[PDB]
DNA sequence: TCGGATGTATATATCTGACACGTGCCTGGAGACTAGGGAGTAATCCCCTTGGCGGTTAAAACGCGGGGGACAGCGCGTACGTGCGTTTAAGCGGTGCTAGAGCTGTCTACGACCAATTGAGCGGCCTCGGCACCGGGATTCTCGA
DNA sequence: TCGAGAATCCCGGTGCCGAGGCCGCTCAATTGGTCGTAGACAGCTCTAGCACCGCTTAAACGCACGTACGCGCTGTCCCCCGCGTTTTAACCGCCAAGGGGATTACTCCCTAGTCTCCAGGCACGTGTCAGATATATCATCCGA
């Protein structure tokens, strides 16, 4: 009966048409808007996290922490480019040094 | 007197993070005056944010909307 | 009463990664990207009707400010995912 | 004796310090000068934990970008060694200054 | 159909500061752009203040604090004494 | 029914109050908006204009011109600090820029 | 078709225009980076204004489609519109 | 015979590039150019000519911020020659890169 | 370039406190049904964008000295690392306690909405004055002496 | 220093086009009511921000010591600038057309609004194991 069912998705599809209705965007809100709304938003989601899935077990680790999250945004060239202007709290900087200063 | 607690290995520390192999002696307080001015510019608009709100403690939302109106975008606390 | 993705994200990572597991900070962060990419797109739809003196926001908005925002690839495949869920969820009444 | 070279342990606490995720900086001294600098704009204030931590995780991210650009600066000018006119170049056209 | 500009009230504005002065098409447009850039911008902002505190109305004392967060230095302190100065007014009617 | 009053002159302004008001609640920003919100952005935009004004006419009279052009509101904003901070991330169409030599450049 | 038309920013409107962003003296290869980065901001620009464009359903890219795709970016020109 | 020395004819002409407010690119070379990169995104289409002047005076207001910071960057590395590099540092640090 | 000696990974016991899982219930999401207004489709008008040809000439492309600045190499001395001893204050784990953040119940004043009413501002039309342009004279810089 | 020579400013005269004022008239701002409800105000609770205190010890600080690197100086040369000549294509004008961007008209169907029902996800509690920590066991780098 869930239209997050419906529409094949895991994301609330009338969570999102509630904060669209009430978040003070439009006048009216149409029928499809949420449903397409809460696919993008579940496709950017597991691209994130199967990314940083990849990181976690490259650590030997079977948990995700904000570190494996920075690794993943930080080493693809268009999450990068989606979050460049925004800070991961504890998820550090990507290991980078310069070949000047090597010996 | 309470700037002189980012001490020097704190300084030093960062610009390790920062990929910094050598540093300049001034650099010590170069970095204690952007730090005083970035601090002062999120401060005023998380009281700015706590003032309006009628409230007399700064909640952590406060200064995550302050670091989302300059650009930078916090992850983490709300 | 407080409303996160934290259902959500945690069944996409199981579908994504049915052997990990995520932390409470992780979590947290993953509501805030959610919640930051849901604000823009929103507000990037808002203007784009606002622009054509038109007062609902429709799949073509939201379509259109998916295109505005993601990269290249990152932008295609988000468009074709939504338009693939829309045109289930219409079909399947 | 075995006086690592000069250079050398630079190298190092690079390796250890983009690999960790900590804060480097003292927590009290932060928070005291936090309080000091929120005097300026109303008297008697109280902050929440939350709010502490997150301006000392966006301070510290914010210095460490600086770096970051201010070592081009300085490697740009065919030098090794940071100086306070590479930060200032880089305040500059980053368009703080 | 008729597009309304801030042309009227800019001259206005102009003729009260420099009597003997004029303005072309070119910099009344751009005046025009920045009111109208200025207007969205302080009201952008009161929006976002009023969802933030769970409101659902947009005061003279949100305006004021989009004003302050907005305006820099001497300028909010100035534009702040004029609101003021004008609300006052207008509610003694 | 009385003679009719404009808002924008009860106020003292002479920024439309009416117009403001109507913006405001076309404009999608709150589901109300109060009495005194158009007032006070109707008085926050006319000082606003005026400061920009002053300094702009200014500089039409250190130019010996009696009307102002896009050089001259560029030159007022690029000028003055505060105006230069609200408008550092804006392009002034037919603005140019502030003549700005640097001091190494110049001849010994 | 079109092809080729970066030329047409020739050196001496690079020179101009580093002289009136205040360059005493230029390079030899300053002229290809110029032609290289111009492409770059413009294509940046101009595939947001045909996006504007194309959800409009018109087929002419009007001048305030430009000034959107510039303040999306964070450039808001004045003037035009 | 009255030759300049090589540092002067080139002030000269800062100051006027300055001093005037024109475009400094030739119109019809920047049109086509336009067109060309916009075929790209979809064929046939009809620029408006406020939409191509526009883009002109944004364009050349980028041009002329990145060479200030280009003229700054050749500067710090006590040079007068702008050099590619120095339009390389200026872009990475202003966060185009 | 191997000998001595540091500072990383590697392997194992041992917690423990976050993580994932029952649970239940209550609030928000479906399901049906109605009204009406946004917008989608049709047809039309005209305006403004594309396309074209001719004449000027301002500007770009070219080629040639030549000087000045970028680059490389040498040298010096200083200032910034490296390490050792100390001492200073940061954490940490408790205590108490009290401001004030957050949630509830009235109920009152304020904002939305609607129905005439009209004057402010938008559109169209001169027109003369501010500004652009040219011609020449006076003024100022410049560079080889 | 000095004067010929080029660049620039000033001063005036002429033309020209747009900034500004005036008239007509819509339609959007004003006035005056009702009506519903958002939040102002008082009040209660409980929680987390603050203050303190002892203790441990990790980190900061100060001080030799040395070496390597930033900065200044000198020499080369090469490459960019100033200038004169030759294209050349921008640019202005003036024409023609037709594509499509703005309008209105109509109607229809899609969404808001409301009532009713029910399920899922949000606090709440609990076992439990993923990972952090103490302890012992090979890449590299410093010196003849």
């Amino acid at each position: 009966k869930t239209r997050s069912s419906r529409a094949g998705l895991q994301f609330p599809v009338g969570r999102v048409h509630r904060l669209l209705r009430k978040g003070n965007y439009a006048e009216r809100v149409g029928a499809g808007a949420p449903v397409y709304l809460a696919a993008v938003l579940e496709y950017l989601t597991a691209e994130i996290l199967e990314l940083a899935g990849n990181a976690a077990r490259d650590n030997k680790k079977t948990r995700i922490i904000p570190r494996h999250l920075q690794l993943a945004i930080r080493n693809d060239e268009e999450l990068n480019k989606l979050l460049g202007k925004v800070t991961i709290a504890q998820g550090g900087v990507l290991p980078n040094i310069q070949a000047v200063l090597l010996p | 007197d309470n700037i002189q607690g980012i001490t020097k290995p704190a300084i030093r520390r960062l610009a390790r993070r920062g990929g910094v192999k050598r540093i300049s002696g001034l650099i010590y307080e170069e970095t204690r005056g952007v730090l005083k001015v970035f601090l002062e510019n999120v401060i005023r608009d998380a009281v700015t944010y706590t003032e309006h709100a009628k409230r007399k403690t700064v909640t952590a939302m406060d200064v995550v909307y302050a670091l989302k109106r300059q650009g930078r975008t916090l992850y983490g606390f709300g | 009463r407080k409303e996160s993705y934290s259902v959500y994200v945690y069944k996409v990572l199981k579908q994504v990664h049915p052997d990990t597991g995520i932390s409470s900070k992780a979590m947290g962060i993953m509501n805030s990207f959610v919640n930051d990419i849901f604000e823009r797109i929103a507000g990037e739809a808002s203007r784009l009707a606002h622009y054509n003196k038109r007062s609902t926001i429709t799949s073509r908005e939201i379509q259109t400010a998916v295109r505005l925002l993601l990269p290249g690839e990152l932008a295609k495949h988000a468009v074709s995912e939504g338009t693939k869920a829309v045109t289930k969820y219409t079909s399947s009444k | 004796p075995h006086r690592y070279r000069p250079g050398t342990v630079a190298l190092r606490e690079i390796r250890r310090y983009q690999k960790s995720t900590e804060l480097l900086i003292r927590k009290l001294p932060f928070q005291r000068l936090v309080r000091e600098i929120a005097q300026d704009f109303k008297t008697d204030l109280r902050f929440q934990s939350s709010a502490v931590m997150a301006l000392q995780e966006a301070s510290e991210a914010y210095l460490v970008g600086l770096f970051e650009d201010t070592n081009l600066a300085a490697i740009h000018a065919k030098r090794v060694t940071i100086m306070p006119k590479d930060i200032q170049l880089a305040r500059r056209i980053r368009g703080e200054r």
